[PDB]
């Protein structure tokens, strides 16, 4: 940790600092989505129906 | 020639299945009753689940507790499946857990607060590997399924607090039988719910809606 160049990095001449940002965002399935089976069928979902 | 239907919890069976019968039909309004029946307690039944739950010590949903096997996110998964009781006008309520056990935390590890009835005591929250104090906070309130599109995602106050989806419909099945006894009919319905409501109840509900909707027609007018 201490063994780095103090930037962690050789940097790139020219640049004075950089910073990184991680977002993990969920997602569920909705209609235009691409549903492909194993045996090689495939279909995009159309619409959500209710259960009853 | 008058007929007037009745209701009647019977061959009461299974863990939470119940089939209630109505001695009495309109021999050939039977069928109407029991579509509308179906139809209603699906989408119409309203129950109260946690919607928000606040670790002790995490920042996020994506965190790893120290000594403890189920992940965050998997502890919300858990929490989701918990099934709660709630009294009349209690309307929302905060439950408090905070347990120093070194085995498995559960859902009966909750606090025994009044008006608060948690069903599902089996369900375990978390296990941990070894002795370490862990708290947590659920917000639960009633409400009804009103479908994925239409949901308000919930307004979070403090950092800690993590959005939680609940499932407010409590009936898991629904199904209905017609025998004619001649002259008259009998309708037999067979019910399945996990236990929070009681199925004679739930039905009264559901018959008390759908007039409540049918009302307008006899007007005829805008109220």
């Amino acid at each position: 940790k201490k063994k780095s160049i103090t930037q962690s990095n050789e940097l790139s001449p020219g640049v004075l600092k950089t910073v990184k940002v991680f977002v993990a965002i969920k997602k569920r399935i909705q209609p235009g989505d691409k549903m492909a089976g194993r045996h090689g069928n495939k279909g995009v979902v159309s619409r959500v129906l209710p259960v009853e | 020639l008058e007929f007037v239907p009745n209701i009647q919890l019977k061959e009461d069976l299974g863990a939470f299945s119940y089939k209630v019968q109505l001695s009495p039909v309109e021999k050939g309004m039977a069928h109407i009753l029991g579509n509308s029946i179906r139809r209603v307690l699906l989408s119409s039944l309203s129950g109260a689940s946690i919607i928000k739950v606040n670790i002790a010590n995490v920042l996020h949903e994506y965190s790893t507790l120290e000594d403890v096997k189920e992940d965050v996110v998997e502890i919300v998964s858990n929490l989701k499946k918990v099934a709660i009781k709630l009294d009349t006008g209690i309307d929302r309520l905060d439950l408090e857990l905070s347990v120093n056990k070194s085995g498995v935390v559960s859902a009966g590890d909750f606090k025994t607060t009044q008006g608060v009835e948690i069903i599902n005591k089996d369900q375990p929250i978390a296990t941990l590997t070894n002795q370490r104090a862990f708290s947590l906070t659920a917000t639960v309130s009633v409400g009804r399924n009103v479908g994925i599109l239409s949901a308000i995602p919930t307004e979070l106050e403090r950092v800690g607090d993590i959005a939680v989806d609940a499932d407010f419909n409590p009936i898991k099945r629904v199904a209905f039988e017609v025998f004619d006894n001649g002259d008259s009919e009998t309708l037999e319905v067979f019910v399945k719910t996990n236990g929070t409501i009681e199925p004679l109840a739930a039905v009264t509900k559901a018959l008390e809606y759908f007039c409540e909707q049918i009302s307008v027609f006899v007007s005829l007018r805008v109220p």
